[PDB]
C-alpha cells in the first residue's frame, strides 16, 4: 500500500508562514519533514529520493468556478506541479466559498506594505557564533533585519489566483470535488 | 503551543479571548488579549492572527467581547460610541463597527461569511442581551464546526489520495509538497491542507505497524 | 520599436543575491525595477502591466551539451518561462564553459550549511522607529535573525541544473548559440 | 565605486594590491577585505564574501599573485615559511598544493578551475619565481580585462538578439524582463553577464525615449 513518508513545506516568503509556523507544527507532530526555499520546488522534484505525488494547499477564497485565491506562490506551485505531472489539491471548508464572485479575475488581492517584504522579523542570532541571543531573563529576543535597499520598489501581493484548470481537486468536509469532462467544477452544493 | 486562539467559553456571559502573536513564533510565545472590535481589527490587520478561518474566528469573537463589554460597562471608551438606552441606535453602531472590522483584510472570504451571519443574527435580536447570547452560540459553533470539519476534510483528502494512488498502481512511500500555514495556527485546530497531511501521517504510521 | 521598460529581479533566497546585490546595482544605475519574491514569478507574469518578454540568467557551469548549473531557482524559473511561453536565456563567458563534463547529471552541486538558510543576515532595524541601527562610527550594523525552528531539517543546494531542453539560447561574447532541429546545442567552438 | 566587487591596483606590477567588498554585508555596509595570500582567497570564496562565478576566479587568481609577491618581499612572513625557497621544484610543490587547496573552496562554478589550470600551465613553463610572478601578473590583467570587455560584448549581443527577435515578431511596445541571482559588477570584473544584457537593453531604451 502507498503511504506518505515525507513532507516538503515551502518557506513561503515574505511573511514566512512555512518556515516559522508550518515547520513548527511539523516538528511538534514529529512528522518527517524537510523545509525548502520557495525557489527549490522544481529541483526538489527532480532529485527527491522519495517520489513527490501530491501538493496540498489551503485557500483564502474559492469562487463559483473554483478559481482560488491563496498565499502568493500558490499559482506558481500549481504551474510547477502541472509541468511535473504532480496532483495539485486545494483543501478548504465551505466557509471559504464565495458563492457570488464568478471567476478569479474578479477577486480583490491584498497588497501589503513594502517594509514587510524588505525587512525580515526573526529571533536574534549572535552574528559571530550563531547562538540565540537571550535577554536578562533567558528568553529569545525578537529582531528585524533589512535585506534590500531603501530605494528599490517591491511588489508585495499577499495572494495569487490559481485558475481552476490547474486544480485537480477541491477537498472539503463535504467530499472531494473534481472537474467534469468539460473541465468545469460543480460546486453548487457548497453555495 | 499551537493554539492560535484561546477562547474561555466556560462563563457564557463573560468570555475571555486572547491570541498568539504569530509574528513572533516560533521562538517567542506571547498572547494578545481581545476586548473590542478594535483589538480584533488590529490583530487581523497586523497579521498577529492570520489564516483565513482564524481571522474569521478572532473577528467574530472580538464582536462578542465588545458586546459583553458594553453590557457590563456603559462608561468604557468603546461603550461611549453607543447610546445603549436605544436599541435601534445601538444596532446601527454595531453594524458600522462590523463594516470597520470587515475592512481589516479583504481577500480571504471567511471573515465576510461570518460577519454576514452575525448581521443576520443581529437583525433577529430584540435587544443587546438577546444578541449577546445568540452571538455566543454562533461563535461557539463556528469554532466547533471548524475543528470537526478540519478533521473530516483531513480524512476525506487522505482517503482520496491513497485511493487514487492505489488505482494508478502506486504502492510505495511518497512525499508531498505544501505551502503557507494551514494547520492549527491558521484555524481552530488541526487545519486544512496540513490536516490532510496529518491524516496521511496517521495512515502511514498505521501501515508501518503492519 | 520595442524597448525594455522594466526589470523584475527575484529576491533569490537563501543568500539573497537578488534583494541585497542586484537590487543595489539596479538602484545605482537608475534602471526602473521592481523586486519580487521567488514565489511571485507566475503571478507577476499574469498581472504585469508591461509584458514580460525574456528571462536572463547567468551560469556557474555550462557543460558540453548546454546543460547549466546556476543559482538554485534557475531550473524553476526556466520551467515557469516554458509554461508561459517566455524566452529563457543563459548568459555566460567562455570561462564558464566546462568542456569535459558531458551532461547535467554529472555536475557536482554544492550544498551549504543549513544555518545559512535558517538564519537571515541583514542590516539591524530599529524596533521602535524602523530606522537603521548604526554603530559609533555611523555605519549600519549587521545582524542575523532566525526564521525556523532549530529542529527542522532543511535542504540547501546552492545551485540547480537546467537541462538544455529548457534553454532558448546561450548568450556569450562569441555570439548567441541556439539549438538545432534535433534540439541539441553545438558548443564545440567554445571548447 | 560602490559596485566593484574586486579592487585591483595594478599600477605597480611587482607589488599589486587587492581588496574585495564583503558581499555578505551589502548593501548597507561597505566593508573591504584585504587579500594577501591564498588563504585569504580561499577564505573569502568559501564564506561567500566574494561570490559570482567570474569574481570567484578573479579573486582566486589574484590571491596567488599577492602570495607570490609577498614571499618575494618578505621571506620571513608566515606564508613564506611554508616554502623551501632555496629550490624551485620544492617551491612549486607547495604552490601546487596551495592551488589545490584554493580549488577546493567552492566546487560548482567552473571559472575558478579554468583559471587555476591556466595558472598551473604558467607555473610549469616558468624557470623561477620571478618569471612566474611576471607572467602571472600578465595573466590576471588579461583575465580581468577580457572579463570586462567580454561582458560588454555579450551584453550587446544579447540585447541585439532579443530586440531582433521582438522586431521579427512585430512586438513594438515596452517590455519587461526577469532575472535571478546577481550577475552584475558585483559578480564579475564589472558590467556583468545577464545584468550586462539588461544594462545594454537599458542603454538602447534610453536612446529610444530620448528621441
Amino acid at each position: 500500500c502507498p503511504r506518505m513518508g515525507h513532507v516538503f513545506p515551502l518557506e513561503t516568503r515574505p511573511y514566512n508562514q512555512g518556515s516559522r509556523l508550518t515547520a513548527y507544527e511539523l516538528v511538534y507532530d514529529k512528522i518527517p519533514s524537510t523545509l525548502i526555499t520557495d525557489s527549490s520546488i522544481a529541483y526538489r522534484i527532480r532529485t527527491s529520493p522519495i517520489p513527490i505525488k501530491a501538493a496540498f494547499v489551503g485557500a483564502d477564497r474559492i469562487v463559483r468556478n473554483g478559481d482560488t485565491a491563496n498565499k502568493i506562490g500558490t499559482l506558481q506551485l500549481a504551474v510547477i506541479c502541472k509541468q511535473f505531472g504532480i496532483k495539485f489539491f486545494v483543501v478548504a471548508p465551505k466557509t471559504t466559498i464565495d458563492n457570488v464572485t464568478e471567476t478569479g479575475d474578479d477577486i480583490i488581492v491584498e497588497e501589503r506594505n513594502p517594509e514587510e517584504f524588505k525587512v525580515v522579523t526573526g529571533t536574534v542570532i549572535n552574528p559571530e557564533n550563531g547562538s540565540l541571543i537571550l535577554n536578562e531573563s533567558g528568553e529569545p529576543i525578537t529582531g528585524k533585519v533589512g535585506i534590500a535597499p531603501l530605494e528599490i520598489n517591491v511588489w508585495n501581493p499577499a495572494f495569487d489566483i490559481t485558475p481552476h484548470e490547474l486544480i485537480d481537486g477541491i477537498i472539503t468536509e463535504e467530499g472531494v470535488f473534481t472537474k467534469n469532462s468539460s473541465g468545469e467544477f460543480q460546486l453548487e452544493s457548497l453555495f | 503551543s499551537l493554539e492560535a486562539i484561546v477562547f474561555d467559553r466556560s462563563e457564557p456571559e463573560n468570555v475571555s479571548v486572547k491570541v498568539l502573536d504569530q509574528l513572533l513564533l516560533p521562538y517567542t510565545t506571547k498572547y494578545v488579549p481581545i476586548h473590542t472590535i478594535d483589538d480584533g481589527y488590529s490583530v487581523i490587520k497586523s497579521m498577529q492572527v492570520r489564516g483565513a478561518p482564524a481571522i474569521a474566528i478572532v473577528g467574530s469573537l472580538s464582536v462578542l467581547t465588545e458586546v459583553q463589554l458594553i453590557k457590563h460597562n456603559p462608561t468604557s471608551d468603546v461603550a461611549t460610541l453607543y447610546s445603549l438606552v436605544n436599541w435601534e441606535s445601538t444596532k446601527t453602531v454595531l453594524n458600522k463597527r462590523l463594516d470597520f472590522l470587515l475592512s481589516s483584510r479583504p481577500t480571504a472570504v471567511n471573515l465576510s461569511n461570518s460577519l454576514v451571519e452575525i448581521k443576520n443574527i443581529l437583525k433577529s435580536s430584540s435587544d443587546l442581551k438577546a444578541f449577546d447570547g445568540s452571538l455566543y452560540n454562533y461563535v461557539c459553533e463556528l469554532i466547533d464546526e471548524d475543528l470537526a470539519n478540519n478533521m473530516k476534510m483531513g480524512d476525506n483528502g487522505a482517503k482520496y489520495l491513497i485511493d487514487v494512488l492505489q488505482k494508478d498502481g502506486f504502492k510505495d512511500e511518497f512525499a508531498v509538497l505544501t505551502i503557507c500555514n494551514t494547520g492549527s495556527l491558521a484555524t481552530s485546530g488541526y487545519g486544512t491542507a496540513l490536516g490532510v497531511i496529518r491524516s496521511l501521517w496517521k495512515d502511514s504510521l498505521a501501515k508501518t505497524d503492519k
